[PDB]
C-alpha cells in the first residue's frame, strides 16, 4: 500500500567521501591515484520521507549519508528494473546479522518491513542464484557509506563520525574504511532503500544521496597512516597545478599544467557516387525461374539496392542471412551483388545452408562455407504445378564428384556405372543424370515447388557500388569534425579544397606524411584539411601563503575560440 | 533415522468417535505404502486400511468400510485416522506400519498385508460396551 | 620459508564415510566440504577398502595441494557396475543415474557392503533408474518418479500396455556372486585454485624465522630478505604494504596475525689495491662501504 | 634450446585392439626429476613410507610403471600417437650429414 511521501531539497557536497583506495599502509607521503570518487562541491539531493517514487538510479556507484539516530533506516536493494523478470540484490540489515540474496523477486511499489516480515518486500523467489550471510554493518552522529560495483565485484566502505549540532555537512576530513567485497556480477541501474515501521505508525526520515565519477585524486597520509587531506585534480586550474607539482603549496611564479584542444562534434558520411537505382523487379518476379541444375546469375552494380521493396515483389515470409543482417543491408555498402534464382522442392528448402550435404548441394548448386548473403524462399505451387504434372524442371542425380562452391553443371550425357562403355545407349549400367521434378497441386507441403533467390554480397575490397541512398551532408565549412573515409579515421577542421586533384587523384599527402585533402565518392569534391585549434595552458599565481587567486593564460590563441 | 510414533486413543462409549495419527520422521523412500494394523487380545494382527502415496487411491477392509476414514498429509508426513460408530469388536491394539511399494511388472502398485519393513510402538483403543 | 593461510577447522570425513545408511544410486548424496583442514590419511581407517583410484591427482599427493571446494557423492551400487564408475563410461548407471564430466579431477573409492546391505529375505530399499528419455548430463540427478511411456497412447496413470516403471529395486543376497554384491561408492571431486582455497594439509608457515637473510616463496612471491620486528600500525586487513619504490617493507602472516619488517640483506663491492706487477705480487682487499665487523 | 623437426601422426588404426592395448607403460613415480633426453628402465617397488617395502606391494608400496590403455573407440586425445623427432648437431666438428651438393 502507498502510505509514504517524500520531498527533495538540494545542497552542496563540500569536501566529503574519500575512501582508502587500496588496503596498503604508508606514512608521511603524498600518493596520487585514479579511481571512483565524489567530485568536490557537487550536487546533493537532500531527501526527506514522511508518513512516492523510490526509483533512485544507481549509475556506477552510490554515496549515502544519514543523521538519524533511531536506526529507522535498514538495508538496500539494487537492480536494473526490479521485477521478477531479472535478478536483484537483497542486502538487508538486521540487529543480529546481515543477509544478501540474488533472485527474481517481485517487489511492490514500496517494499518495507512490517516489524519482522518481508512479504511486502517481495511476493516470492523463483530462480535464485546467490545467498550470503555475515555480521551486520550498522552499529549526534553522521553515518556515511559508499557502495560500488567494478568488474562484477560489489564493494562497500563505511564510516561513523561524531557530529555536533550542525545543520549541514560539517567541513574537515573523514576517511572511509573498507568493509565488504562480494562477487555478484550483474547489471544494476537503480537502487532503493527500505524502512521499517511498527504497527501502522507515523514516521519521518532524512538522508543524502550522491553519485560518483572516475577522477584522479591526491591524498596526504600523516605519520600514522590516517588520511588528513586530499586534493582533486579537475576542480580548478590551481588544483591541477597542485596535482602536477605534487605538493600542497605553490610558490610565486608561472607553471605549465596541460594542453587544450577543440573537441569534434559530429561525423561526416561520404558514400559512393549515385546516378541510378537497382532493378530488383526483374529478378524476384519475372514469371520465370531457371532450373536448379542450370541456375541464372545476375550481376548488380552501380545502383542503390532498396531491400525494403523486396517484400513487395514476392509473397515470402522473411529473409535469412549469414554474414549480414536483413535490416542492416541498407547501411553496409558492397562493390558487387549476385542474384541466383531457381526452383527446388519443398523439402529441399532446408538444403541451402553452409556446412550441409545433399543431392542438390554437391550435384546442382554449391556455395562457400564463408557465404555472406541472404536467401529468400517462397512457395510457388499456384504457378509451377499442373494437374497433369510439371515436367520442364529437371535436376541432376549422378555425378563423379562433388561440385565446388559457385559452380554450375549444364552439360548432359549418359552416366556410366559399369566397366563397359555406355556407347551412347542407356542400357545396362547406363543411366540419365537428369530427373524431372514431379509437381502436382495435390502433393504435400514438402513436395510443392519453391522459388529460391540467393543474393550474395561482396565485401569492401574494390570501390563500392551497391548500397542505400545515404545523403552526403556537407560538413559545413568551419567545424572541428571527424571523418571516416573507406576505413580511414581522422579529425580536423576542413574547408573546401582549392587544390587541383586531377581526376585520378583521390588522396593528398602533406609534407609531414599525413593527409591534407580528402575525396568524397558521392560527388567528385576534394576537401581541404587543417588541424583543429589547440594550445597550452599556464597558471600565474603568487605564493600560497598570500592568496589562492590565480590567472590562466592560453598560449597562442586570441580570445575568440573557447 | 526412520521412526513411527502414534498419538491418540482411549476409552469411549459405543457409537463414539476417535482420532488416531502416526507421524513418520526421517522417511526417505520415494514410493512407499504405509499401513495401519490392529490386533485384539487372542487374535492375529491383520491389515485394516491403506491408500496410495502418489495420488491417494483409497483401500479399505470389509469390516471397517465407511466407519474408518483416513487421510495422508505430506506436509508433516503424518497419516490421520478417523473412526466413528465404534463397536465392541473394534477393541484391539492398533499399530501403524510403513513399507515400500512392490516393484513387479514395471508398474507402481501399493501392497499391504505382511512384509512390512517398519512398525510403530502401538496404542490401545477400548470400547466400554 | 613459506606461507599458508589461517585454517584451524578439521574436515568431517567421519560422517560421510560411515553413517550406517547410504542413499540410492539414482539419488546420490552430495556434501560440500570447505574451510577446513582435510587429512586424507585417516580415510583408510574409516572404510575397509584396498586402494584409492584418482585420475586428476595422485593418492599420495592430496595432502599438499590446496583446493577451493570439495564435493563428496555417496551411494550404493551393484558389484559388477563399479566398472561403470569411471570417466566417459557407458551403461545404465553411466547415463541414467550418475554422469561425470570427462575432465574429472578427483578420486573414487568403492568397497563391498555384503555384511550390511544384504538380507536373507532380500534387500529392496535400494532402487536404480532403468528407462529415461535422454542420457544424463554430467553431475545431474533424477528424483522425479512417474510412469514411463513407450507407446503412442498415453499411460493415463495406469501401468498397462506400453507403460513401465523406470525404478528397479536392487536384489542383494548374501549368497549372490561377487559381481552382484552391494558396494558402497564415494566419489570425491576437487576444485582447482580459482577462488581463495580453503582445503589443504596443516603444514606450518615454516615457523617464521627472525634476524636472518632468508630465501622465501611467500604466496607466489619469490625472493630473499632479512626479516625483523615491526613498529608500524598496519590496519586490520592489510596483507602487503609497500614503499616509495613500490616494494614491500611491512608484512602480516596468514597463519598468525603478526606485523613484521623487511630489509635487504647487506651487500657491497670489492676493490683490490696492488703495486706494479713488476714490483711484487702482494695485494690488499677492501670492502666498499661496510663496517669492519661483518665482512 | 631445442632445434629440430617433429612429426606426429595418429596410429589408432594399428595400436588399438578390441580387447584394449596395454603394450605401452609409463613411469608414474620417481624420487627426482629427469635430465633432458634421459630414459629410465630400472623397475622396483617404489616406497612412499618410512618402513622398507621389502619387495611386497602392500601399504605405502607402489609400482612406478602404469600400463596405458589404447582402444579404437577412445577420444582423440586418448588415441595412440606415433612421433618421430630429428635433432641436429651443428658445426663444431667435421660435419658428416648433409644433402647431395656437387663438389
Ligand atoms: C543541485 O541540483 C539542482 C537540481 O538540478 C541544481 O539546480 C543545483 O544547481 C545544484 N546545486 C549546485 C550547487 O550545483
Ligand atoms: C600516532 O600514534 C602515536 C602513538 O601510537 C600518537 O602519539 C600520535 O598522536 C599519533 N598521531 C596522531 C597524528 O595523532
Amino acid at each position: 500500500v502507498n502510505l509514504i511521501t517524500r520531498t527533495q531539497s538540494y545542497t552542496n557536497s563540500f569536501t566529503r567521501g574519500v575512501y582508502y583506495p587500496d588496503k596498503v599502509f604508508r606514512s608521511s607521503v603524498l600518493h596520487s591515484t585514479q579511481d571512483l570518487f565524489l567530485p568536490f562541491f557537487s550536487n546533493v539531493t537532500w531527501f526527506h520521507a514522511i508518513h512516492d517514487n523510490p526509483a533512485l538510479p544507481f549509475n556506477d556507484g552510490v554515496y549515502f549519508a544519514s543523521t538519524e539516530k533511531s536506526n529507522i533506516i535498514r538495508g538496500w536493494i539494487f537492480g536494473t528494473t526490479l521485477d521478477s523478470k531479472t535478478q536483484s540484490l537483497l542486502i538487508v540489515n538486521n540487529a543480529t546479522n546481515v543477509v544478501i540474496k540474488v533472485c527474481e523477486f517481485q517487489f511492490c511499489n514500496d517494499p518495507f518491513l512490517d516489524v519482522e516480515s518481508e512479504f511486502r518486500v517481495y511476493s516470492s523467489a523463483n530462480n535464485c542464484t546467490f545467498e550470503y550471510v555475515s555480521q551486520p554493518f550498522l552499529m549526534k552522529n553522521l553515518r556515511e557509506f559508499v557502495f560500488k560495483n567494478i568488474d562484477g565485484y560489489f564493494k562497500i566502505y563505511s564510516k561513523h563520525t561524531p557530529i555536533n549540532l550542525e545543520r549541514d555537512l560539517p567541513q574537515g576530513f573523514s576517511a572511509l574504511e573498507p568493509l565488504v567485497d562480494l562477487p555478484i556480477g550483474i547489471n544494476i541501474t537503480r537502487f532503493q532503500t527500505l524502512l521499517a515501521l511498527h504497527r501502522w505508525t507515523a514516521g519521518a526520515a532524512a538522508y543524502y544521496v550522491g553519485y560518483l565519477q572516475p577522477r584522479t585524486f591526491l591524498l596526504k597520509y600523516n605519520e600514522n597512516g590516517t588520511i588528513t587531506d586530499a586534493v582533486d585534480c579537475a576542480l580548478d586550474p590551481l588544483s591541477e597545478t597542485k596535482c602536477t607539482l605534487k605538493s600542497f603549496t605553490v610558490e610565486k611564479g608561472i607553471y605549465q599544467t596541460s594542453n587544450f584542444r577543440v573537441q569534434p562534434t559530429e561525423s561526416i558520411v561520404r558514400f559512393p557516387n549515385i546516378t541510378n537505382l537497382c532493378p530488383f523487379h526483374e529478378v524476384f518476379n519475372a514469371t520465370t525461374f531457371a532450373s536448379v541444375y542450370a541456375w541464372n546469375r545476375k550481376r548488380i552494380s552501380n545502383c542503390v539496392a532498396d531491400y525494403s521493396v523486396i517484400y513487395n515483389f514476392a509473397p515470402f515470409f522473411a529473409f535469412k542471412c549469414y554474414g549480414v543482417s536483413p535490416t542492416k543491408l541498407n547501411d553496409l555498402c558492397f562493390t558487387n551483388v549476385y542474384a541466383d534464382s531457381f526452383v527446388i522442392r519443398g523439402n529441399e528448402v532446408s538444403q541451402i545452408a553452409p556446412g550441409q550435404t545433399g543431392n542438390i548441394a554437391d550435384y546442382n548448386y554449391k556455395l562457400p562455407d564463408d557465404f555472406t548473403g541472404c536467401v529468400i524462399a517462397w512457395n510457388s505451387n499456384k504457378l509451377d504445378s499442373k494437374p497433369s504434372g510439371n515436367y520442364n524442371y529437371l535436376y541432376r542425380l549422378f555425378r563423379k564428384s562433388k561440385l565446388k562452391p559457385f559452380e554450375r553443371d549444364i552439360s548432359t550425357e549418359i552416366y556410366q556405372a559399369g566397366n563397359k562403355p555406355c556407347n551412347g545407349v542407356a542400357g545396362p549400367n547406363c543411366y540419365s543424370p537428369l530427373q524431372s521434378y514431379g509437381f502436382r497441386p495435390t502433393y504435400g507441403v514438402g513436395h510443392q515447388p519453391y522459388r529460391v533467390v540467393v543474393l550474395s554480397f561482396e565485401l569492401l575490397h574494390a570501390p563500392a557500388t551497391v548500397c542505400g541512398p545515404k545523403k552526403s551532408t556537407n560538413l559545413v565549412k568551419n567545424k572541428c569534425v571527424n571523418f571516416n573515409f573507406n576505413g580511414l579515421t581522422g579529425t580536423g577542421v576542413l574547408t573546401e579544397s582549392n587544390k587541383k586533384f586531377l581526376p585520378f587523384q583521390q588522396f593528398g599527402r602533406d609534407i609531414a606524411d599525413t593527409t591534407d585533402a580528402v575525396r568524397d565518392p558521392q560527388t567528385l569534391e576534394i576537401l581541404d584539411i587543417t588541424p583543429c585549434s589547440f594550445g597550452g595552458v599556464s597558471v600565474i599565481t603568487p605564493g600560497t601563503n598570500t592568496s589562492n587567486q590565480v590567472a590562466v593564460l592560453y598560449q597562442g590563441v586570441n580570445c575568440t575560440e573557447v | 533415522q526412520v521412526q513411527l510414533q502414534e498419538s491418540g486413543g482411549g476409552l469411549v462409549q459405543p457409537g463414539g468417535s476417535l482420532r488416531l495419527s502416526c507421524a513418520a520422521s526421517g522417511f526417505t523412500l520415494d514410493d512407499y505404502a504405509i499401513g495401519w494394523f490392529r490386533q485384539a487380545p487372542g487374535k492375529e494382527r491383520e491389515g485394516v486400511l491403506c491408500i496410495s502415496a502418489s495420488g491417494g487411491s483409497t483401500l479399505y477392509a470389509d469390516s471397517v468400510k465407511g466407519r474408518f476414514t483416513i487421510s495422508r498429509d505430506k506436509d508433516k508426513n503424518t497419516v490421520y485416522l478417523q473412526m466413528n460408530s465404534l463397536k465392541p469388536e473394534d477393541t484391539a491394539v492398533y499399530y501403524c506400519a510403513a513399507a515400500g511399494r512392490l516393484d513387479l511388472g514395471s508398474g507402481y502398485v501399493c501392497y499391504g498385508y505382511y512384509g512390512t519393513d517398519y512398525w510403530g510402538k502401538g496404542t490401545q483403543v477400548t470400547v466400554s460396551s
